[PDB]
């Protein structure tokens, strides 16, 4: 933020301060986090496989923005294995199929 | 009490140890300096020694009333200044603040916006043979003061 | 150079070499962008070699070269910098000593700003503390477009963010390399990843219909 930009020019460091109600209002920023579909409110959709449905539901319910899938490498093979490497899929189309062993990036709210 | 010089040519005082004039950033804030002269140097250990006596001496001449003198404040590396401190100890009204001239906080700690002059010097200008990088420090430091903002 | 009415142009100077120029041009003139009509005018004080000359010949209609030094006001007038829309600077990432590179780049910035105080500059920096010096130049207005890219800061930040959630570094880094869609029919992991990588990021003003609505509502319905 510009306030940090200006202050960092003067001292090139940071100074401890005192909390004020207006200052504490700056602690409201969305952060990055990962979710698991194995359990939770979305465990029902883990096998359903409709990316869009989760997207609309998540945003309306918790104001969560989900924009990626971090899928197991060999989840698309009929034969089983035990490799636990995963790759990234960015902005999947609306009609995408899901599996319970999937992780999705999200943007948490604050508190 | 000895006030002038042996030859009756300059103001004189008893020698003083170096620690009695070193100031800190907070400490210099309380002191109010007006119409003074601030001098910035870029020396350090193992560098050519410019003779600062020739600079301070004309300021502290005779035919100047004691109240008419100009306060002098150095800004730079304390290691460099200690090498030539003995030559300048006899001169009155001299103060040293350790710091870097690029640090915009220091130039605010001393009231640079109320000054009569601001000298900038270099030390290792002969040592470096890189023409492009020669005088980078003095050029950059001068521009810094240009962009300063005051209330 | 001879300015052509009704057409912008930019000026590129710094560490000009074969691979750097090839990468920059390939990324710049990609088809996924909108229609573009900007000429690129390089500026260097070393005569190019045969490979580089061949590259310029290949991009004949939209690249021009001029030998000179960026520290000379005559050269700066030669490449017509007053009407130039922006000026770029490229840095040598694999240098032996980082500090010398930063000093050279700062000197270049000072010279350009001296010749003209309103141009827009984009640069690269190798260390964070050196970036602080650019805030002291009198005409470095970062509120408008004047951007310094600190490689070290961005790299460490990407890694640190990856600590919270893995894969974030890759997912972000693929949003800035303009790539066209690639289709592969055999079923492996690479297929979906290649479908994903084709995306990029764009900015645009909103339509008037969304003025009064709420942010989640407009994030939906789009
Ligand atoms: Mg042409």
């Amino acid at each position: 933020t510009p306030e940090l930009e200006a202050l960092i020019a003067e001292e090139n460091a940071l100074r401890g301060g005192y909390s004020t109600p207006q200052t504490l209002a700056n602690r409201d920023r969305c952060r990055v986090a990962q979710l698991a579909l194995l359990d939770g409110p979305f465990a029902d959709l883990g096998d359903g496989g409709c990316y869009g449905d989760l997207f609309c539901k998540a945003l309306k319910t918790y104001n969560m923005l989900c924009f990626g899938i971090y899928r197991l490498r060999d989840a698309h093979l009929s034969t089983p294995s035990q490799c636990t490497k995963r790759y990234v899929i960015t902005n999947p189309p609306y009609e995408f199929e899901l599996v319970p062993t999937d992780l999705i990036f999200c943007l948490m709210q604050f508190d | 009490v000895k006030k002038y010089d042996s030859t009756g040519m300059f103001h004189w005082c008893a020698p003083k140890e170096i620690e009695k004039v070193i100031l800190t950033r907070s400490e210099a804030a309380m002191t109010v300096l007006s119409g003074h002269v601030v001098v910035c140097i870029f020396g350090d250990v193992s560098s050519a020694l410019i003779g600062l006596r020739n600079l301070v001496m004309p300021l502290r001449a005779s035919n100047f009333h004691y109240h008419e003198l100009k306060h002098i404040v150095f800004v730079g590396s304390i290691e460099y200044l200690k090498r030539e401190w003995e030559t300048l100890h006899n001169f009155p009204k001299v103060s040293i603040l350790p710091g870097t001239p690029l640090s915009r906080a220091d130039l605010r700690a001393v009231n640079i916006n109320l000054c009569d002059m601001c000298v900038i010097l270099s030390a290792n200008q002969n040592n470096i043979d890189d023409t492009s990088l020669q005088d980078k420090e003095c050029i950059l430091a001068s521009l810094n003061i240009k962009s300063m903002q005051f209330d | 150079y001879s300015a052509v009415s009704g057409r912008k142009h930019i000026v590129v100077c710094g560490h000009i070499t074969l691979e750097s120029v090839s990468n920059f041009l390939k990324d710049f003139l990609h088809k996924d962008r909108d229609d573009v009509n900007v000429e690129i005018v390089f500026l260097h004080n070393i005569s190019p070699n045969l490979e580089l000359e061949a590259l310029f010949k290949r991009h004949f209609t939209q690249v021009e070269f001029y030998q000179g030094s960026v520290l000379n006001p005559h050269d700066l007038a030669r490449v017509k910098i007053e009407s130039a829309d922006a000026c770029l600077i490229l840095a040598n990432k694999y240098c032996a000593d980082p500090d010398a590179e930063d000093a050279s780049n700062i000197m270049r910035v000072i010279s350009i700003k001296n010749y003209h105080p309103k141009i827009r500059i984009i640069t690269q920096m190798l260390q964070y503390h050196n970036k602080a010096h650019l805030l002291n130049i009198p005409s470095w207005n970062w509120k408008e477009g004047d951007d310094a890219i600190c490689l070290a800061e961005l790299k460490l930040g990407f890694i640190a963010q990856s600590c919270l959630a893995q894969g974030l570094s890759t997912m972000l880094a693929n949003l800035f390399s303009m790539r066209s869609f690639i289709k592969i029919e055999e079923d492996t992991w690479q297929k979906y990843y290649l479908e994903g990588v084709s995306n990029e990021m764009y900015t645009e003003y909103l339509s008037s219909a969304f003025v009064g609505l709420s942010f989640p509502t407009v994030c939906e319905l789009c």
